[PDB]
């Protein structure tokens, strides 16, 4: 899978 | 601009409606309008701004990656010449992406960052500055690639310095900053060891502070810690 | 328009690229440009045109439904007054949706339908005309609601008449036309019994002709027959 | 679920 960057909201 | 005649509060209201309708271009335009009213943003408003542009640029980045892959395969040996169209259309998407990045960076420079005095706001905006320079770096190929990379690095580094001084290791903004800076190191700066080191240290220092948190804050922090772990698993 | 300087073949090429990148607004603009070259469309090109605008209007319709639901709840008893913003933004999305529908109907009237002599092309375009009038009907509330509904009905009916005369009962265009006309009856014309009757008859007549088909054509036809069955299950 | 309209391509 593709690496994760931030998806936080809150 | 076009939102100059609409009340600040109405722009925020409509941004929330646009989010519910998954109309992220509209959401971004409403939030740009709100920023241009000149008042500082609340925590909720900062998050609306980020969500809007993240979704817009996210779609553009995904499209660019598709088109770049097609272009790269077109320039292999044995590939039949199909003319300028693939390059042209990739360039079109790229220019629009660069335009959105420049818009966000413009809002940050005029004048969100300079008015942001609290750690939470300042780190948030500097992280954003790093992110949008990082997206510019993803598509950069010319003379200014090194300067774009350095601009991203510098924003992230200032954000990290403030966050380490002023925020707990479990703060979601601090965690998301470190996550994105680690991705910068891995993907942009050709520094996979730095990426891994940062992700590990961040995770471990958050783990040790979880005991201080409420149930709700614990959930927030562990969510982002899992993203760090996911990357570590992919990278090692 | 803006695509006036681009070769027809390049517009088609870029429409296919836009599809792969899920850039449906771009895809639609490229296909509009291709239509405006004035030549008839091939089967593949007709499908590119349909896919592009279906996706564009699909997003707008979904957004409109979200906003309309919020608006409807705002006008209940006991609901707190929140000002004009919900109505305004619903109206904004609605106007943009109507604009896209008018664009498609304009292309059909100038001059796709009048040049379409083969059953396959003529039925395809008349089905499209019915569909985009149907989408206009979904949001219509004023004087012209009845005329919009009648325009949809008339296009669908002409398409049905040609398709019954000139196409086999398993033809995917004929099947998709009957599916959409049945939805028109159920949702727009307040005629659920007509909707059910049409869906049943269409399904049964296709079933009886499946034996004539190759494996690949069988797969195509049964796919759409399943959609008819799904609706019948929901409606009965 | 929501009723189906045509999604044939082709
Ligand atoms: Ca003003
Ligand atoms: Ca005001
Ligand atoms: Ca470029
Ligand atoms: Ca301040
Ligand atoms: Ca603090
Ligand atoms: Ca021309
Ligand atoms: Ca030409
Ligand atoms: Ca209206
Ligand atoms: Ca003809
Ligand atoms: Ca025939
Ligand atoms: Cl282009
Ligand atoms: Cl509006």
């Amino acid at each position: 899978l593709r690496r994760m960057s931030d998806e936080f909201v809150d | 601009g076009a939102m100059g005649s609409m009340e600040r509060a109405s722009l925020i209201q409509k941004a929330k409606l646009a989010e519910q309708a998954e109309r992220y271009e509209d959401m971004a335009a409403f939030m740009k309008g709100a920023v241009e009213k000149g008042e500082e943003l609340s925590c909720e408003e900062r998050n609306l701004l980020s969500v809007a542009y993240k979704n817009v640029v996210g779609g553009q980045r995904a499209a660019w990656r598709v088109l770049s892959s097609i272009e790269q395969k077109s320039n292999e040996e044995g590939s039949e010449e199909k003319g300028p169209e693939v390059r042209e259309y990739r360039e079109k998407v790229e220019t629009e992406l660069q335009g959105v990045c420049d818009t966000v960076l413009g809002l940050l420079d005029s004048h969100l960052i300079k008015e942001a005095g609290d750690a939470e706001s300042r780190v948030f905006y500097l992280k954003m500055k790093g992110d949008y320079y990082r997206y510019l770096a993803e598509v950069a190929t010319g003379d200014d690639k090194k300067r774009i990379i350095d601009s991203a690095r510098s924003a992230y580094q200032e954000a990290m310095d403030i966050s380490k001084k002023e925020m707990p290791p479990t703060n979601p903004i601090r965690l998301g900053l470190a996550l994105n800076f680690s991705v910068f190191h891995y993907e942009i700066a050709n520094s996979p060891e730095e990426a891994i080191s940062l992700a590990k240290t961040t995770f471990d220092e958050a783990m040790a502070d979880l005991h201080t948190l409420s149930e709700d804050s614990y959930k927030d922090s562990t969510l982002i810690m899992q993203l760090l772990r996911d990357n570590l698993t992919l990278w090692t």
